[PDB]
């Protein structure tokens, strides 16, 4: 049993019709203090796999760690490691999972939400959840901490269930994420204007986007704002 | 100071009489006329605006007064009892009313909460 | 301090029918206000012609059932692929619920198929592994609600034939699986209008002799 | 919350960052943490947002009724009034009030009244949870009777460096500027504050 | 220890076609010890009834305040009070003593003697008003009726027809609840004529 | 929960209710409460259904395995102390177990009460759970050695109504058993709510209700 | 302090209440009447904490008492009942409750009937054949529910009462020194002096 | 419970969701959380129900008599003075958190307010379990000089979010239209997205089915003449 | 459990031990034997935490058994109590101590004379002419004290015994439902069967 | 405690303040927080005083071990051994350490170790209770490629405010500079910095 120190807050991902995409900002928050401005929290695995984390930072760089450690194990006596016998999506989160659920029932978690994201063999989106509690659950939209609250609701507007999938193109998508990454910094106090955002499609592959910018905000309005109720000037 | 005053003003007389109630209905009788017609399907209350001055906006003094959305009033004698009376009325409307269940108070028992307001000026201190 | 448990919400329902056996779920996965999704499968067939769900909290519950088709692999595996009878497996799983004694799955389990004459078998199971064969029941969130419903238009409780005035019983007729169905489907849309953590969809596995087949229903999605 | 108010050669500026959180979820991002208690003596309000308000509230009103009976009060007046709100309830608020006026006998002056109750007369003052970030800024680049636009730049670097450590901090810089040529309103965007 | 769970106990209304039905079980404990089978949670001020879960004490409190308060509406008012009324009473009476409770769940049920419209209304124990055109229910088994009711349940049902869903929501959901039975009453109620059941159900 | 037991003449009764509940929540109307460890041997439960069970049904295990080595049945005394020696070594780990073994061995008909504190007690009656003082108050005033099966099995069954009338958390059903030297012999499922209006109708009690 | 039982049979009401009075680990009295005499034909048995049992019946006995002078007349059981419950519904919402559970048994000259009134300290009353407060229930209320007919004789009710106190004697932990058994009819009150 | 706010050209508008809950299980599925101050001030209120509604009826019975006394229509600045000093002085303990709107001589205003006492202004406010959910699609959709039209729209697929994605809300949208000049116009179910499908079977019963031992007359009316 | 009393007279020693066994809050059993015989001249008998008595008791009588049939002789009482108290005073260190309270009442052969050993659960061993554990001694020490003399008969032990007996049965609130008396002298152990 | 290093042109330079406390009290007014745990790698400490110590002496024992072995060690290296042991004991240890170092090839490099046992490389880092007065300071004042004139200046004027207003921290500002020339350690006394 411990307490997250240095923390990272929301990851958002969606499914569209051809892949995943998935995005997160660059920050390290210590308790109220916004300590550490460029800290990547989506980790590549391979061409076809982006695991996106949040919670405790000292736990993500273990995780980061396993992944890193887990391509190179699976190279070993393998000489379609780099085809048929590379690591999918699904091996990647199921061992994630495997070692979330092992470490919460030694009652020493790692304090984390991931959110693995990718694209299968066969050309099926992957998106799955899992947790310090080694809760897992998939849906074509996934979000962690305040992304849940806050990021679903507008993702889900895109894609409301399954069939609206293949209705849905990777601009569209990556439009919606931008839109919620830039609620995200209005609404979340431990959230940042920088951010990376991941795309893992069946026909381009992964396109890793960084030092990406919140945009196109909304604050004039608040000349006009004046007092809490009666102050006129 | 305190209000030391902690008897009645208004007592019985020898011959039965309570002086300044009589005295009150005295003041009420060279007070400005005012009436009030029922009909089938309404009610009408009406009396002259006594201007005191030509220099005053009488639209600026009612004597006709709402209590409730329902319930209007109209008086003759003393104006500046009267405003008070109003305040009173329409806020006793809503103490010991509206604010237990949840209407305004038919006619009889607004009436009849004015009028204990009145009779407890001719009998306290 | 860190909590090891946690409640993902959902509701189950099995009934056993004469014949055959159903075993009912929402796909409504929750923590406290939100929703994680609004289809994820609960109730698994596990082979050997058995059904199974784990309701409560889901890391515990995708671990038990994980264990027990692990346990049916591993019985064909040490005697000569034998069916795994339900009421065998129904004594099994109550001992892995037991290894967990002093730090049990939050979970409380059904599982639903046949015996072996043939007839309709539900078995039902607390966390630490007490367990017992049963006709109809539900398990989860909105049980509570369900299972008055049940003891009426199932078992005909507190039902008494025209006339008679409480003298005599309402007969206990069996059911078709159609008819099940329906009881399944309104002790489910009935459920959504009242518990907020019940909704989105259910799915239905029934169970024959012909093996297990599958059926979805929408519900309300607020 | 980051708050300030400085004096400088023509009178005094107060200063102020937007955002109010419950917790990590920002409640209100264009928050006017600027009060007026009367035309020309304002406060800049940190703590609890119903305290501060009531305070505030009772003040002006205490400050009206002033007005009325003797005339135009002293910013040491109304700084007099807040910490007797302040000291007699200090177990029942939560209150970090700094308070900025305007005489013409005077000029500007700052008073602060943190927790207890106590009041500090200074050249300036900084208050809120985003204001341990830059003690050490603002000590090193403060100077007396600086220019309107020498103490606009103070104000505006200070909050900028306050409202980027502290997550309890940020939206915009709202700024009030109380001079003999009376009271004038400022706001700086994101976009402006952040390059710098 | 639960103010509202010492007593147990159950009430549930319904609305049907020119009528409406109330019903309670008729157990009083203390905790796992089963005192009166002959505990009656309705009341009725003039046409308008009133039914009362929770902690018994309340429940016989509440019933003499509310004889006490229509009583006097009567005798100033020169008419029988009205549900529509009655229920802002109920909440009124209650939200006064916001910050020291009585622990009951209030039900009522009548019909408006001028227009003849069905009334049916649930309070918190703080007073707040739930004016359901369905069904309302209160007690330890409110969770089980709000399941009978909700599938049970169907508008614009004839008296006799209210009668036996009302009748077989309390029964069924009292037996899946261990603070409730030991007897049930259940009130039909129509513009003029009101009939009162007991229901024959176990004693366990 | 409500259970009893008790020795006479003709072997030993063993009646229980069927009732769980998981707070005011009546969580199944129908559990059995008897454990048939072997033909010769019972057990009842009380306490935490999963410990009762496995504990239980472990005691069966250990009772077959002594058979086999010694080919001959277990007393019941040796067996209530199988069982109390296993609830010795979870010691205050928090199990919940309240059980009464009954069988008939070669010193006649055995019955000993175990509980989770490694408790072992012989006696010619206990009762057990919740309903467990509403029961004892039925069996003082009519127990004799001299009872007949019949009379006996009666005064079980209308000892556990007793308790499920009152008790909130004690009701559903009644499980009877006789326990013979020939082994046990079932006596069926009595419905609570239809033996309760048969029983006040025949035996003229529970005048206080009205049926 | 701890067991007061009540029977209403055909023609009277007997109320039976233990005798031991305890202080830390000691029995300070074995002859105890937890009792009081509200009026000829109203008696009141009680049980609850130190002090505020006797204090609440004395009081309930001289407002009682006070009625009957003042009007001349003996209030019904059924009023005298209602009374004690709007005291004890009273008292549970003040700054400290007093901690008192009563049995009222009463003869009804009106009716000519007894009654039997179980009233606990939150002021929960019934109306009941027979009662008890605590615990005494849980062991006693078998035989009653067995045994009870309301047509029963005095002497009958007695000696029902009598197999209570053995199955309590028997089965509690507590020793509560016997009963001092009291019986309220037509006549009015008295003693059972051998029990 | 998911309860918005939005100003517009010439007025403001406020609209909120119809489920009531306890714990997990909803006590009524069409509520009425949109209440009336004044006939031109509305609010509408999250948290505590029976606390909402009190200190609603409490200042509105208040306003109605200072708007007589005074001879003046009741302004909004007057509604949330009257609420806020009233909620701080029970600090925090009558659990209202309530979104205040109306039009009155000096314009349209919205403020919001919290239990402790605390207001806010702004152009959109949203609070409740659903504010989060809510907020999103105002922060992503608000605009400076939207229409009635608009301002409607935007509000009732903020209280949507709140309905689909927050468990604490659901079933209906309730909304009310205060526009400067004008009568206020309260919208009872505006929208009806949740209507429940019909049942597979009818659950009405043969008459006799419920076993009875006594039945009797109850007397309603009054002691007879005669 | 409750009650354990212990005199040693002139020839031999007396332990008196009550016959309750209560769970929650009903008497299971009125004749529960407190007492294991260790050995055909030594009797223990115990009280404390449920089971733990029991279990305890066996597990000393196994031991004592042990050694006699290893060297085919008997173990003085003394060296009994020493035994006994050693496994004590391990066991209150232990992660989960044994909850036991013990008289060891026995005759030694060797030197003919009775001896009464009292050990409480943390191993503090005294020898007495009379003893008792828990609140048994606050009632019955003035009486012993009184009375006892070294030189008395069994009949006269036994005698003294009843009047300690009848003491804690008037002033003790709890209900032990009488004892059982074993005599442990040359000839061996015995009971009392009517007492 | 305030402590920070800083990267420049030439390589890099830690620096400290050197006061201990037990609550109020001041146990050593000279401590040495810069401490040694190979010729050019050191560590700045703060957090528990005895953690501190226990960490940088077995690390001081696995870089001597690893240099017998393979080599000069790099400073990315000491950084990871520090983790691993602030990573894998976090439950049972409070220790807030800064590791600074100078190679050859990759010149001078600063990580920061925070109490969760996470690594971070930067720039130049702050720690210690004094720094958080100091984050607006040395934001706005920190540039790349310094001289080790600016850079001793830099360092001079930050600890000096983290001094000033934090009571945990004071006493000498002590300095360590690494680069290609070799080791040299700088101090500077009260009266120096405060007029600053
Ligand atoms: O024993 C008790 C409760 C205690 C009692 O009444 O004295 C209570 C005392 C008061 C505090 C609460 C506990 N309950 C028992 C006893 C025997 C039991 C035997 C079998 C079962 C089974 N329960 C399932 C099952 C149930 C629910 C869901 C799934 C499976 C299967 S078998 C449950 C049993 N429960
Ligand atoms: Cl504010
Ligand atoms: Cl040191
Ligand atoms: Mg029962
Ligand atoms: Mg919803
Ligand atoms: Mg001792
Ligand atoms: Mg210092």
């Amino acid at each position: 049993t411990q307490q997250p120190i240095v923390t990272g807050t929301s990851v958002i991902s969606m499914k569209y019709d051809n892949g995943v995409i998935i995005a997160a900002d660059n920050l390290g928050s210590y308790g109220s203090l916004l300590r550490f401005n460029g800290v990547e929290r989506l980790i590549p695995v391979g061409d076809n796999t982006v695991v996106g984390i949040s919670g405790d930072i000292s736990d993500m760089q273990h995780i980061e760690r396993l992944l890193k450690d887990l391509v190179t194990e699976n190279a070993y006596d393998n000489p379609l490691a780099d085809a048929e016998e590379a690591l999918e999506p699904s091996y990647i989160f199921e061992y994630l999972a495997t070692v979330m659920y092992q470490r919460r029932s030694k009652m020493n978690p790692l304090w984390n939400a991931i959110i693995v994201a990718g694209v299968q063999s066969n050309g099926d989106q992957f998106l799955r959840y899992v947790n310090l509690l080694g809760v897992t659950y998939s849906s074509p939209t996934l979000a962690t901490g305040f992304g849940a609250h806050m990021a679903n609701p507008l993702l889900r507007k895109v894609v409301d269930r399954e069939s609206d999938i293949p209705k849905t193109t990777v601009q569209v998508a990556e439009e919606a994420i931008v839109n919620a990454m830039r609620v995200l910094y209005y609404r979340d106090a431990r959230s940042s204007r920088n951010f990376s955002l991941a795309i893992i499609d069946k026909n381009t592959g992964l396109t890793f986007k960084k030092n990406l910018q919140v945009e196109n905000m909304k604050w004039d309005f608040a000349k006009d704002i004046k007092g809490y109720g009666t102050q006129k000037i | 100071m305190t209000d030391r005053y902690s008897f009645s003003l208004t007592t019985f007389s020898p011959s039965g009489k309570l002086g300044q109630i009589d005295y009150a209905l005295t003041a009420v009788k060279q007070g400005v006329t005012s009436l009030g017609i029922k009909a089938t399907n309404g009610v009408v209350i009406a009396t002259e605006k006594k201007s005191s001055s030509p220099l005053a906006m009488s639209e600026t003094l009612s004597k006709v007064s709402l209590l409730t959305p329902d319930i209007g009033a109209v008086y003759s004698g003393m104006g500046p009892d009267y405003r008070v009376l109003v305040d009173k009325s329409r806020k006793v409307a809503h103490t010991s009313y509206k604010r237990i269940y949840g209407e305004y108070p038919p006619t009889k028992l607004l009436v009849s909460e004015v009028a204990k307001i009145m009779q407890e000026a001719t009998q306290s201190g | 301090q860190f909590n090891p448990y946690g409640d993902n919400g959902g509701t189950i329902l099995g009934i056993a029918g004469e014949d055959f056996a159903v075993l009912a779920g929402d796909t409504r996965n929750i923590t406290d206000y939100s929703i994680n999704s609004r289809y994820e499968p609960k109730v698994f067939d596990c082979g050997d012609n058995i059904v199974m769900s784990a309701n409560g909290f889901a890391a515990d519950g995708d671990a038990l059932v994980k264990r027990f088709k692990n346990s049916v692999k591993w019985y064909h595996f040490d005697h000569n692929d034998k069916k795994l009878s339900i009421n065998s497996a129904a004594r099994n799983i109550q001992h892995l619920l037991y290894s967990r004694r002093f730090f049990p799955y939050y979970v409380y389990n059904i599982i639903a198929g046949l015996d072996e004459d043939g007839k309709g078998a539900v078995y039902s199971f607390d966390p630490v592994g007490s367990y017992q064969r049963e006709q109809c029941r539900a398990g989860g969130a909105a049980a509570s609600l369900i299972m008055p419903f049940l003891d009426n238009q199932v078992n005909f409780k507190n039902q008494y034939e025209p006339g008679t005035n409480g003298k005599v019983k309402k007969p206990l007729k069996y059911l078709s699986v159609e008819e099940v169905i329906k009881l399944v489907r309104d002790s489910f849309t009935s459920a959504t209008e009242r518990h907020i953590q019940v909704g989105d969809g259910l799915e239905i596995l029934i169970v024959t002799k012909d093996g297990v087949r599958k059926e979805f229903y929408e519900l309300k999605r607020d | 919350t980051s708050i300030m108010a400085v004096t400088f050669k023509d009178g005094v500026i107060l200063g102020a960052d937007s955002r109010t959180t419950t917790g990590a979820y920002i409640a209100n991002r264009v928050t006017d943490k600027l009060t007026r208690v009367h035309d020309k003596i304002w406060c800049c309000r940190s703590g609890s947002a119903a305290d501060t308000q009531a305070i505030a509230d009772i003040v002006q009103y205490h400050l009206e009724l002033y007005t009325s009976q003797y005339g135009t009060p002293s910013t040491e007046t109304a700084a007099s009034v807040f910490k007797e709100l302040c000291y007699e309830n200090k177990d029942n608020l939560t209150a970090g009030i700094i308070v900025a006026g305007y005489d013409d006998k005077n000029k500007g002056e700052v008073y602060t009244i943190p927790l207890g109750g106590s009041v500090h007369k200074l050249p300036y003052a900084i208050a809120g949870s985003g204001s341990t970030f830059i003690y050490g800024y603002c000590d090193k680049n403060f100077r007396e009777n600086m220019s309107k636009e020498e103490t606009v730049d103070f104000i505006k670097h200070s909050l900028s460096q306050a409202i980027k450590w502290d997550g309890s901090s940020g939206g915009v810089i709202r700024m009030v500027v109380l001079t003999a040529a009376g009271v004038e309103r400022l706001i700086f965007y994101p976009d402006e504050y952040e390059q710098l | 220890s639960d103010p509202s769970s010492i007593n147990g106990g159950i009430v549930v209304a319904m609305t049907g076609k020119d009528c409406v039905a109330i019903a309670c079980d008729l157990r009083l404990g203390s905790q796992s010890l089963g005192v009166s089978n002959k505990f009656e949670k309705i009341f009725h001020y003039g046409h308008v009834f009133l039914g009362i879960t929770g902690l018994a004490t309340d429940v016989t409190t509440l019933n003499e305040m509310f004889r006490y308060k229509t009583n006097l509406y009567k005798l100033k008012e020169e008419r029988a009070i009205e549900p529509e009324t009655f229920t802002q009473l109920v909440s009124s009476s209650l939200y006064e003593r916001r910050f020291g409770p009585y622990f009951v769940g209030p039900v009522v049920a009548g019909i408006n003697s001028k227009s003849g419209k069905p009334f049916i209304a649930g309070f918190d124990l703080i007073g707040c008003i739930d004016e359901a055109k369905d069904f309302i229910v209160s007690g330890t088994a409110s969770d089980q009726l709000f399941g009978m009711c909700e599938s049970l349940y169907e508008p614009n049902l004839e008296p006799e027809d209210l009668f036996e869903t009302i009748s077989q929501a309390l029964l069924n959901a009292a037996d899946r609840d261990a603070l409730s039975g030991w007897g049930a009453v259940v009130y039909i109620i129509k513009k003029d004529e009101v009939v009162k059941r007991y229901l024959k159900m176990r004693q366990d | 929960t409500t259970t009893l037991a008790f020795k006479f003449q003709h072997g030993v009764i063993a009646a229980v209710d069927s009732r769980a509940s998981a707070g005011s929540y009546i969580s199944a109307l129908r559990v059995n409460k008897v454990i048939e460890i072997n033909p010769y041997l019972l057990g009842t439960m009380s306490g935490c259904a999963a410990d009762c069970q496995y504990w239980e049904r472990l005691l069966a295990k250990e009772c077959r395995l002594y058979y086999l080595r010694n080919g001959e049945r277990i007393s019941v005394s040796a067996a209530s102390k199988l069982l109390s020696n296993m609830m010795c070594q979870y010691r205050g780990m928090g199990l919940s177990m309240g059980s009464m073994i009954c069988g008939w061995d070669k010193k006649g008909p055995g019955l000993y009460y175990v509980d989770e504190h490694g408790t072992r007690l012989s006696g010619n009656m206990f009762s057990t759970g919740s309903g467990n003082t509403y029961a004892y108050g039925v069996l003082d005033s009519n127990y004799k050695w001299d009872l007949s099966v019949e009379d006996a099995l009666y005064l079980g069954k209308r000892s556990i109504l007793a308790a499920a009338h009152r008790d909130a958390y004690s009701g559903g059903s009644v499980n009877l058993y006789h326990v013979t030297e020939d082994g046990w012999i079932y006596h069926g499922n009595h419905d609570v709510g239809e033996l309760f209006w048969k029983v006040k109708e025949e035996e003229g009690s529970f005048n206080n209700v009205i049926g | 302090m701890d067991i007061i039982l009540g029977i209403r049979v055909q023609d009277s009401v007997i109320l039976a209440s233990s005798k031991a009075v305890t202080r830390g680990i000691s029995v300070l009295k074995d002859s105890d009447d937890k009792t009081r005499q509200l009026s000829p034909h109203t008696l009141m048995s009680f049980a609850g904490e130190a002090g505020d049992t006797v204090q609440f019946a004395e009081y309930i006995q001289a407002n009682i008492q006070l009625y009957s002078i003042r009007e001349d007349y003996e209030l019904s059981p059924q009023a005298v009942s209602s009374f004690v419950r709007q005291e004890l519904a009273k008292s549970i919402r003040s700054r400290r409750p007093y901690q008192v559970n009563v049995l009222i048994g009463g003869y009804d000259k009106k009716k000519n009937k007894p009654e039997l009134y179980q009233i606990d300290y939150l002021g929960t009353k019934v109306e009941l054949p027979y009662g008890a407060h605590g615990y005494s229930g849980f062991y006693t209320f078998s035989l009653l529910d067995h045994h009870y007919r309301p047509d029963m004789t005095t002497e009958e009710g007695l000696d029902l009462l009598k197999l209570c106190v053995q199955e309590l004697e028997k089965r509690m932990p507590m020793d509560f020194k016997g009963v001092i058994v009291k019986i309220v009819d037509k006549d009015g009150i008295r003693q059972v002096d051998d029990f | 419970t998911t309860i918005v706010g939005v100003k517009f050209n010439n007025g403001v508008v406020i609209a909120a969701d119809t489920r009531s809950t306890q714990g997990p299980i909803v006590a009524d599925k069409n509520c009425a959380k949109l209440h009336r101050i004044s006939p031109k001030i509305w609010c509408a209120g999250a948290g505590t129900a029976a606390d909402t509604e009190a200190v609603t009826q409490l200042i509105g019975s208040n306003i109605e008599l200072h708007s007589l006394y005074t001879s003046r229509e009741p302004r909004v600045v007057s509604a949330l003075q009257m609420l806020k000093q009233h909620l701080f002085k029970y600090q925090g303990h009558i659990g209202a958190y309530l979104i205040v709107a109306g039009v009155d001589p000096t314009g349209s205003h919205l403020f919001s307010i919290h239990a402790h006492g605390s207001t806010d202004v702004g152009y959109y406010l949203s609070l409740g379990s659903g504010s989060l959910a809510a907020m999103a699609v105002l922060e992503s959709h608000w605009k400076q000089d939207l229409t009635k039209e608009e301002a409607i729209k935007l509000a009732s697929d903020a209280i949507q979010a709140g309905i689909w994605n927050d468990l604490g809300s659901g079933s209906n949208v309730d909304v009310c239209v205060m526009e400067i000049g004008k009568d206020a116009e309260y919208l009872r179910n505006y929208l009806t997205p949740n209507v429940r499908e019909e049942k597979q079977k009818s659950y009405k019963f043969p008459r006799g089915t419920t076993a009875v031992l006594k039945e009797s007359i109850v007397n309603i009316c009054d002691i007879q003449e005669e």
